[PDB]
């Protein structure tokens, strides 16, 4: 049973440095080429760097050459990625991958997330999205928070049906925003109150915003 | 540097149907160090096929690969529900190791026009000096949609961001929000705010709008 | 890089030539493919059970003490790394 477990990801300020580790087990680590592969949010797979069996040969993508360094310790059976001169576009999930003896990447770790940001901790402000056919829509705008994530429920969890909580977007400010919406029978607006329950654990922000039809 | 190009960008199929995915590489290598990977949302990639046609360990029979030279194909003979995911090809014959841009295999369903709603900025928000205007396209299929903002019929550019849900696990639709961000001062210079939506399910593009200061 | 090896060889010793099209450090591996599994028979690095001699862009590989035997050649340095995997050699010991 092959296992690869990455660690070391987190929030890092631009220009600074971060070291990732990949702890391997279940195979003779020394007998395989190892790689780091990354995936930026919403994007595809990009090979970053690889290292030969013995650690003597290191190969790098142009996108990271001169900024990132790969190494391995064949006694600790660990792969390392030393990331320097970090940039916003280095924000990605970083996977450790083993090269099978016939060539393909035959085992992958679950990945560790690196977020490169100069932003500081901030809770969101929560604004109503207030409500033409038989269906009405309302929601909450969860604006200007860092880091991810925020959670959103409706009526403490009792309203789940027609709820859509969108993925967060990274704004040019460096803070995140998202919306959560729900569609309901337009008649239900006269008998039901709708409260969105927002939580941003990183800032101990808890907001229960009632959304009132206008 | 070997470049891989996949086609189509999205395949829309139902369980039990056949999936054919294409991958073209920019040069032949004299052999086929060509692999296919599956990636389910929130999960790491998983090797399916290597050497163009060889199945990785534990991979079911319904996955097969073919091709040679520059032209490779992944076939899923009869799709199972767990096969709706993104698929990447890769060449591993030389550094830099390179991937195709991926093919999404999504659940097909009948066309469904979005229900469109427009939301004015809250008064609470305007105290902060910023107006967020939100347009919601609810439960539509297929995923392609065009959202255009207009302000006093002035077509907007560069001041909006979109977010899209993943395919709904009950009804296989998508929903999308578009948020137009303006300063309070710009918002109050204008009266009519319009979200215009073009979609496969819409005979005529629908426009949803409000006049600032009405309710 | 394409790697050519004989499709069939008859043997307790069997020798076969493994040829590649290199575009200075080479790593040669012989893999035995049994069922859907792969074992390492032989490995060595040269810098221009088993006996390997390098004559140009080919290696003469002699196995002894005797399936599909896959010849694997890697250009390690200077970069790019190149991998070549032969179609495999069937050896008949009788």
């Amino acid at each position: 049973q092959v296992q690869l477990v990455e660690s070391g990801g987190g929030v890092v300020q631009p220009g600074r440095s971060l070291r990732l580790s990949c702890a391997a087990s279940g195979f003779t680590f020394s007998k395989y080429v190892m790689h780091w592969v990354r995936q930026a949010p919403g994007k595809g797979l990009e090979w970053v760097t690889g290292i030969s069996y013995d650690g003597r040969h290191k190969y790098y993508a142009d996108s990271v050459k001169g900024r990132f360094t790969i190494s391995r310790d064949n006694s600790k059976n660990t792969l390392y990625l030393q990331m320097n001169s970090l940039r916003a576009e280095d924000t990605a999930i970083y996977y450790c991958a083993r090269t099978g003896w016939l060539g393909p990447f035959d085992y992958w770790g679950q990945g560790t997330l690196v977020t490169v940001s100069s932003a500081s901790t901030k809770g969101p402000s929560v604004f109503p999205l207030a409500p033409s056919g038989g269906t009405a829509a309302l929601g909450c705008l969860v604006k200007d928070y860092f880091p991810e994530p925020v959670t959103v429920s409706w009526n403490s969890g009792a309203l789940t049906s027609g709820v859509h909580t969108f993925p967060a977007v990274l704004q040019s400010s460096g803070l995140y925003s998202l919306s959560s919406v729900v569609t309901v029978p337009s008649s239900s607006l006269g008998t039901q109150t709708y409260i969105c329950n927002v939580n941003h654990k990183p800032s101990n922000t808890k907001v229960d915003k009632r959304v009132e039809p206008k | 540097e070997i470049v891989l190009t996949q086609s189509p960008g999205t395949l829309s199929l139902s369980p039990g149907e056949r999936a054919t995915l294409s991958c073209r590489q920019s040069q032949s290598v004299g052999w086929s160090p060509l692999a296919w990977y599956q990636q389910k949302p929130g999960q790491a990639p998983r090797l399916l096929i290597y050497g163009a046609f060889s199945r990785a360990t534990g991979i079911p029979d319904r996955f097969s690969g073919s091709g040679s030279g520059t032209d490779f194909t992944l076939t899923i003979s009869r799709l199972e529900p767990e096969d709706f995911a993104v698929y990447y090809c890769q060449q591993y014959g030389q550094s830099p190791w390179t991937f195709g841009q991926g093919t999404k295999v999504e659940i097909k369903r009948t066309v469904a026009a979005p229900s469109v709603f427009i939301f004015p900025p809250s008064d609470e928000q305007l105290k902060s000096g910023t107006a967020s205007v939100v347009c919601l396209l609810n439960n539509f299929y297929p995923r392609e949609a065009k959202v255009q903002w207009k302000v006093d019929n002035a077509l907007q550019s560069g001041n909006s961001q979109e977010s899209v849900t993943e395919q709904d696990s009950k009804d296989s639709t998508y929903s999308l929000s578009s948020t137009l961000t303006l300063s309070k001062a710009d918002y109050e210079k204008h009266k009519v705010y319009a979200c215009e939506v073009t979609h496969q399910g819409l005979s005529s593009p629908v426009t949803k709008s409000f006049n600032r200061g009405e309710c | 890089m394409h790697v050519a090896q004989p499709a069939v060889v008859l043997a307790g010793i069997a020798s076969f030539v493994c040829e590649y099209a290199s575009p200075t450090e080479v790593r040669v591996t012989v893999l035995r493919q049994a069922d859907s599994q792969v074992t390492e028979v032989c490995a060595a690095t040269y810098m221009m059970i088993c006996t390997g001699t390098s004559s140009g862009n080919q290696v003469n590989l002699t196995i002894q003490g005797l399936g599909l035997y896959i010849c694997k050649v890697e250009l390690m340095y200077p970069p790019p790394y190149y991998l070549g995997i032969g179609n495999g050699t069937q050896i008949y010991v009788i």
